[PDB]
């Protein structure tokens, strides 16, 4: 189990860790998070108490170094930071958590949900979607737009997520018009899963974080990259098994964590409705379309 | 974006552009079969493919053959005029090709869109105008040339004859949108309307008679009064 120490919390605060959040007031006690299970990657978010504009946070995987968060009062925001010296910060931690002054991951034992949220996503592939080769772990707000988006104005500031469209050449071959545009296979395992992706497991981790950009950020961008890569697959009449089973259960757990208070703008409707009712893939994703009917029939 | 009554003369400006009408394309009659079911048998068809400006007309002949054997026809359908509209600019010198091009109905901006991917300049527009050019096989001369085909062939008409001698593009395609609103109406009235007058001829190079500046306002306000009382016997007003 490894620690997040903070220095101080010099302005109040909403603090969240993974699914987990907490309030913290103005120059309160506070000195960070403990506790927090080694093997995944996690996120710690902000949203200021005076601005709710603006919520920011940091991918990070205490496997490759030890972190801790520092506010900044120049710039205005928690900042995450690498602290190299391995004893003095064991030191740090010992200390704080002698005096009790970090809050505890509270993860239950029964509980998977930040796993299968997670399962593949791999902090170098977040790297690669977030450029900022300088630090081991990714800062992400909510208005940094995608490069698809800029298409559509700082690069350095960019979520490059993998472009997906579906009325563009990459998508469609010359003389499969009807084919292509109708019947996404081509696109979906020759174009990304063979050619970009490699495999499934990189295209459901891109997925994930799509997912939890939009979810803990309210990052536009990303909702979209995640409705589009769920409807490649439930455009496409030939996927893998193991793939829609999968995609089945990843779905499951994004539907299941959604706050209900915010499916009104984190779920497109349109695309729920044709993956669930039209698609090819209709019939295959049984456990998301019964989350989906019992939790926001309303959408549908 | 759309094609509305705000931007109607834009169709004359000296952008090329083409309308696209996929309404025949695909054609069918409805039978009784022996065992009392119902079957189709289709016809041929015809892509029309108007340049409002310049009157040209590429009418892309259907023959009946490009659909055996397949599924899913009247869908094929948006795709197969799509494929013919891509086939025809590529056909085409680049200072002939259209710079937009617009579709009657909205269900051919996706099949258009993907099928001309690759001319990214060119714009694909639906339109709010309820245009009358279904009608165009109530057009002797073209439905004769659509029905004697045997295999796919492509047919070049001026649809405006020779009246931009006369008139200009604006009044040319509302004198024919009159006449295709008449006979999409009451086509038997149109066309009495139309040959009443043995002695006004249709010329062998053209699709409607050869009346003079007099004679066109008669008529034309014969299709007018048609498309009102015509109206009036199916709306009791
Ligand atoms: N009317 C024509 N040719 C010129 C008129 C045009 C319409 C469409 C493009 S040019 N007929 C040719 C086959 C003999």
């Amino acid at each position: 189990m490894n620690t997040v120490p903070f220095t101080s919390a010099p302005i109040e605060v909403t603090i969240g860790i993974d699914q987990y959040s907490f309030n913290v007031k103005e120059n309160q006690p506070f000195h960070g998070i403990k506790d927090i299970p080694i093997g995944h990657v996690h996120v710690i978010h902000f949203q200021h108490a005076d601005n709710s504009s603006m919520r920011y946070g940091y991918w990070f995987d205490c496997r490759m170094g030890n972190f801790y968060i520092q506010y900044d009062p120049k710039d205005g925001l928690y900042k995450m930071m690498e602290e190299r010296d391995g004893a003095k910060f064991e030191n740090i931690v010992h200390n704080f958590k002698e005096r009790q002054m970090m809050v505890s991951y509270p993860k239950i034992d029964e509980d998977d949900t930040w796993y299968n949220l997670t399962e593949f996503v791999q902090m170098d592939k977040i790297r690669k979607i977030v450029r900022k080769d300088e630090n081991q772990f990714s800062y992400v707000d909510s208005s940094m737009t995608t490069v698809q988006e800029n298409e559509l104005s700082d690069p350095a500031h960019s979520l490059n997520y993998t472009v997906i469209n579906f009325k563009s050449r990459e998508a469609i071959r010359p003389g499969h018009e009807m084919e292509d545009f109708l019947d996404k296979s081509y696109y979906l395992n020759t174009v990304m899963l063979q050619g970009i992706f490699k495999n499934s497991s990189n295209y459901f981790g891109e997925l994930q974080f799509a997912f939890l950009n939009a979810m803990f950020f309210g990052n536009y961008g990303s909702s979209l990259q995640w409705h589009a890569m769920i409807e490649l697959i439930c455009s496409s009449a030939t996927v893998p098994k193991h793939m829609l089973d999968k995609l089945d259960e990843i779905l499951y757990y994004q539907i299941k964590t959604l706050p209900e208070q915010y499916s009104d703008i984190l779920l497109n409707e349109r695309v729920w409705n044709i993956c669930l009712y039209s698609s090819f893939q209709k019939n295959s994703l049984h456990n998301t379309e019964k989350i989906m009917e019992n939790k926001y029939p309303e959408l549908l | 974006g759309a094609m509305n009554s705000s931007n109607y003369a834009e169709l004359f400006n000296n952008d090329i552009k083409l309308f696209v009408d996929d309404t025949n394309v695909y054609r069918v009659t409805v039978h009784k079969t022996f065992e009392g079911n119902v079957a189709t048998k289709a016809i041929n068809g015809c892509i029309f493919t108007l340049n409002p400006k310049t009157g040209h007309l590429f009418l892309k002949i259907i023959h009946t053959s490009v659909w055996a054997g397949q599924k899913r026809l009247s869908q094929l359908a948006k795709w197969k005029t799509a494929e013919e509209v891509s086939a025809l600019v590529r056909s085409l010198p680049k200072e002939e090709q259209p710079k937009q091009i617009i579709v009657t109905r909205k269900a051919m901006l996706d099949p258009l869109e993907v099928h001309m991917l690759d001319f990214p300049n060119i714009a694909i527009r639906p339109t709010e105008l309820r245009l009358p050019f279904s009608a165009a096989m109530s057009i002797d001369k073209l439905s004769d040339v659509v029905m004697k085909a045997t295999e796919p062939q492509m047919v070049l008409f001026n649809i405006y004859d020779d009246w931009l001698d006369r008139i200009s593009s604006y009044t040319a395609f509302s004198r024919l949108t009159l006449l295709l609103r008449a006979l999409k109406t009451n086509e038997e009235s149109a066309k009495m309307i139309l040959l009443s007058d043995p002695t006004i001829t249709i010329k062998s190079y053209h699709l409607w008679p050869s009346f003079t500046d007099e004679q066109w306002i008669t008529i034309e306000s014969q299709m007018r009064d048609l498309i009102l009382t015509e109206y009036g016997r199916k709306y009791n007003v």
